């Protein structure tokens, strides 16, 4: 239930060793804890596999490389017999309750209620394979239909668990066919922080910004991720999709991310990237792009996919937006505007330019930079003609297919 | 807890209080609304001067 | 298998009793089917396919990387080079 | 000393400059920035700093 989200983005520091020395040896003394009191020991052994022969490990109940700069995840034997004792026991007593209400009449709200009992006990310790099929014999029995979303979201919670994404996408499917004809409110909210948190792990933000900014308004925290980590959600989507004017109506169109102030170490970085965009600081802008990468990008399980991805493209929004502004610029006073040197300058630049997003060229010779956008009547033609292009070669294998038949 | 206990006009004040620590939170929004609240309590008359100042 | 995304070509031919046999033909022309001929001549499963994440097996949508290189530590450099520069000028 | 002055004489700033900017600029076209700078009052980077915004 609650417990699950915590202990995976702890565990996430594990799994990584490019993040802070001190940030990992702390997230494997919490997981350690509640490996003892909540049962987290499968899970514990989820993360080797997650390894073999890879940073992060040192576990001596299976792999082990000490040479990984991680060696405070190492398992114990006495973690092994902890780990077999708790399983066994709570397993036997819980269920033996659930026999007995069998036995009892009323199977329509007794039966499958203590059914949900074992999968939230499953979904608890992290296993996906048992609290799937217990919560599948609540679903079997007829009940509401904001229970069955409630049950099948505590199923997709556990695919970010592992973080496997297309035990997720499977689910939220299920989801969306039942959220009509629940026709909830209560659980329309929590479906979008979800499936806004599976935009982010894909490459569409653009996705995610339009369901996260709902779940700013009203949040629902029970099952999935902090407040402020959803505001971090929020801030990482709207530097990526938006631009000046969008961005800042958009974060005082939510007065709480300000509200909020910085209050978490990877909000904070999020945070002065967001304002300096809009505000068009160029200046300690450069700096806060480097801050995001480390304590934002590398920490979350679902930016960790785009670590390499983010900051590419973070580069090319920047300057975009100086360049459409201006004919023609300096290349010198450009590259301090950053804080980089002239010749560093062109090389961000010059990786963007032939993919041709962002429509400009370099005099080396004058060092002015030229900007030769069309945004007139030519830019709508070039724009055009694609589709229509699109158009014609659907068309062409559609008619042949039917006129052979 | 004082709507259990609801004959007071010194909520009117707990309103004030609560549209400045909103503002200065730079939420404007949740001002208004409890700026408005303010407002409607002090409608009905039992009211001080300094209280219709604030 | 399909090339590129597979239900936009599943739903342009589907089962039929006369080009059934007719595939195999044009298949037998080009001689093999030339997706298990590779791994028998290369004597290893490749490292090669596995050179990025998207390579060996997709299930994003295309990143447009197939250089990967991290780029915050290269910028990084970049910062504190300039200012050395400025410093000691 | 007080929070609203600061504010409201921030953005009286920033809208005053807009309406005398455009106001210069008007009848011109390819207009030396340093000619901006002297009629609105101000410098040669700071004039060139809120075009870009706007």
């Amino acid at each position: 239930r609650v417990p699950n989200y915590e202990v995976s983005e702890k565990a996430f520091l594990l799994t990584q060793s490019k993040v802070s020395i001190e940030q990992r040896k702390e997230a494997a003394e919490f997981v350690l804890a509640k490996i003892k009191e909540e049962e987290m020991a499968p899970y514990y052994k989820y993360l080797c596999e997650e390894y073999l022969v890879n940073n992060g490990q040192s576990d001596l109940e299976h792999d082990e490389k000490s040479d990984s700069l991680n060696e405070w995840i190492k398992f114990d034997q006495e973690l092994y017999n902890e780990l077999c004792k708790k399983n066994e026991s709570k397993i036997k007593e819980l269920n033996e309750k659930i026999q007995k209400l069998e036995e009892d009449d009323e199977g329509e709200l007794e039966q499958a209620q203590a059914w949900i009992n074992l999968g939230e006990y499953y979904a608890q310790i992290g296993d996906k394979d048992n609290a799937e099929k217990t919560l599948g014999k609540s679903l079997s029995k007829a009940i509401s239909t904001g229970a069955k979303i409630d049950v099948m979201l505590t199923i997709a919670r556990l695919g970010f668990f592992y973080n496997d994404q297309l035990y997720v996408k499977e689910k939220l499917e299920a989801v969306n066919s039942m959220i009509e004809k629940g026709g909830d409110w209560e659980r329309r909210n929590r479906y979008k922080t979800y499936y806004g948190i599976h935009c982010l792990a894909v490459r569409n933000f653009k996705e995610a910004a339009k369901l996260l900014v709902d779940s700013l308004a009203t949040f629902t925290s029970i099952e999935l991720t902090s407040y402020e980590s959803i505001a971090t959600y929020a801030s990482v989507t709207g530097l990526f999709t938006l631009e000046r004017t969008d961005l800042k109506s958009k974060v005082i169109d939510s007065p709480e991310l300000l509200s909020l102030i910085s209050t978490t170490a990877a909000l904070q970085s999020i945070s002065s990237l967001t304002i300096s965009l809009y505000a068009s600081d160029y200046a300690s802008y450069f700096p806060y792009l480097l801050e995001t990468y480390a304590n934002v990008l590398i920490p979350c399980k679902y930016l960790n996919r785009h670590a390499d991805f983010f900051v590419r493209e973070m580069r090319r929004k920047v300057y975009a937006q100086l360049l459409e502004s201006y004919k023609t610029l300096s290349l010198k006073s450009m590259a301090s505007a950053f804080g980089v040197s002239v010749a560093f300058l062109d090389n961000d630049l010059g990786k963007f330019i032939p993919n041709k997003q962002l429509n400009c060229v370099i005099d080396r010779v004058n060092g002015i930079v030229e900007t030769n956008r069309p945004d007139n009547k030519n830019a709508q033609y070039h724009l055009l003609v694609k589709q229509g292009d699109g158009l014609l070669t659907k068309l062409q294998k559609y008619g042949a297919a039917v006129r052979l038949t | 807890e004082f709507k259990k206990l609801d004959d007071k006009p010194s909520l009117v004040d707990v309103h004030l209080l609560e549209s400045k620590v909103y503002h200065k939170l730079r939420n404007l929004a949740k001002s208004k609304a409890s700026l408005t609240a303010a407002r409607t309590a002090a409608n009905s008359i039992y009211c001080p001067t300094q209280t219709v100042a604030e | 298998m399909s090339t590129d995304v597979a239900a936009a070509q599943a739903q342009s031919k589907i089962d039929l009793t006369k080009k059934k046999n007719e595939e195999i033909n044009k298949k037998s022309l080009e001689e093999d089917d030339e997706f298990e001929d590779f791994p028998i001549d290369t004597w290893a499963n490749g490292e090669t396919i596995k050179s990025n994440a998207v390579t060996q097996t997709n299930i994003w949508e295309e990143n447009w990387d197939d250089v990967e290189v991290d780029d915050d530590f290269t910028n990084e450099l970049k910062a504190e080079l300039d200012r050395y520069k400025r410093e000691n000028q | 000393g007080d929070e609203l002055t600061r504010s409201h004489f921030n953005a009286l700033y920033d809208t005053l400059l807009e309406s005398n900017l455009c106001k210069i600029i008007e009848p011109f076209e390819c207009v030396e920035i340093s000619h901006i700078s002297k009629i609105i009052g101000l410098d040669t980077q700071q004039v060139e700093g809120k075009l870009s915004q706007m």
